[PDB]
């Protein structure tokens, strides 16, 4: 509702990502100091960040989602072809805000756009998704090196410490890469001809994207 | 902004339609994500002198 509303915005990983950036620091005062804080433990266990769906997701999807039927095609419709969980596929569709970074992203007038059509919205949320997965690694690599430069709030519980969580996260983080390299094929869940010459690559690029982040962190 | 001022001319017309109302779009999505305090200087900035050089780009502005 409000995120329909537009009232919120929902934090994408991308725009976590940017305010983590290596030069920003400005951005990092604000909202984003709320996200960090949350309890929400995606950080911890990597996996659940884009986990696969379960009927307690369903169900979650479903409270979730009572006020609109139209968003909730294509959550399902994605959730499906990847086999994301519901309620992520439903945050990733969310991103439905950034709408004018679309259109302003699209080539120039060789085309009046074709963005209406229910192909080409798929395919960016497809684009939408491979951004998020990318871009959660890469918050996260850098939330570490942000951290492990002195500073306590997020690190609590790490306060002047015992180095048992923290140490965690190397042998977690490593597990993942099996799944990175894994990714050599798409997942044939997803429909044909979704499969372009550009969503390959972007898709590879994602899987080399989400190793080199994961590897970094746990260097 | 100051392509504007000093320009006077229509900027809509050569932007587009399309482009024009993405990009007004985006000058208010440009305050609200991390509420910087620049960022929404610059929409004021821009808005400011659209208005004041002519109603083109200023009648996109309104209607969304």
């Amino acid at each position: 509702m409000a995120a329909a509303a537009g009232g919120p915005c929902v934090r994408s990983s991308r725009e976590l990502w940017t305010i983590l950036l290596g030069r920003s620091a400005l951005r990092e005062l604000s909202q984003i100091e709320a996200e960090l804080n949350k309890h929400w433990r995606r950080l911890l266990e990597g996996l659940s960040y884009y986990k696969p769906p379960s009927p307690s997701s369903a169900e979650k999807v479903k409270a979730n989602k009572d006020v609109a039927s139209p968003l909730k095609e294509l959550g399902l419709r994605i959730s499906k072809f990847l086999g994301l969980d519901e309620e992520q596929s439903v945050q990733l569709l969310q991103c439905y805000l950034q709408e004018d970074y679309r259109g302003t992203r699209d080539s120039v007038k060789t085309v009046l756009q074709d963005e209406r059509q229910s192909q080409a919205l798929i395919l960016k949320i497809a684009d939408y998704y491979y951004e998020e997965r990318t871009c959660i690694l890469r918050c996260v690599l850098h939330l570490l090196t942000y951290f492990q430069d002195e500073r306590h709030p997020y690190r609590v519980e790490y306060a002047d410490c015992v180095d048992k969580l923290e140490k965690e996260l190397v042998s977690k983080y490593r597990q993942q890469f099996e799944e990175l390299y894994k990714t050599e094929a798409p997942t044939w869940e997803t429909h044909g001809n979704l499969m372009t010459e550009r969503q390959v690559s972007r898709w590879f690029v994602q899987c080399l994207r989400e190793q080199s982040m994961l590897l970094e962190i746990i260097f | 902004k100051r392509l504007a001022t000093v320009a006077p001319m229509s900027v809509y017309a050569c932007l587009g339609n399309d482009a024009a109302a993405i990009r007004d779009a985006f000058l208010t999505r440009l305050q609200s994500k991390i509420e910087d305090m620049r960022i929404k200087v610059m929409i004021l900035e821009f808005l400011t002198v659209a208005v004041e050089t002519q109603p083109g780009l200023i009648e996109l502005f309104l209607n969304l």
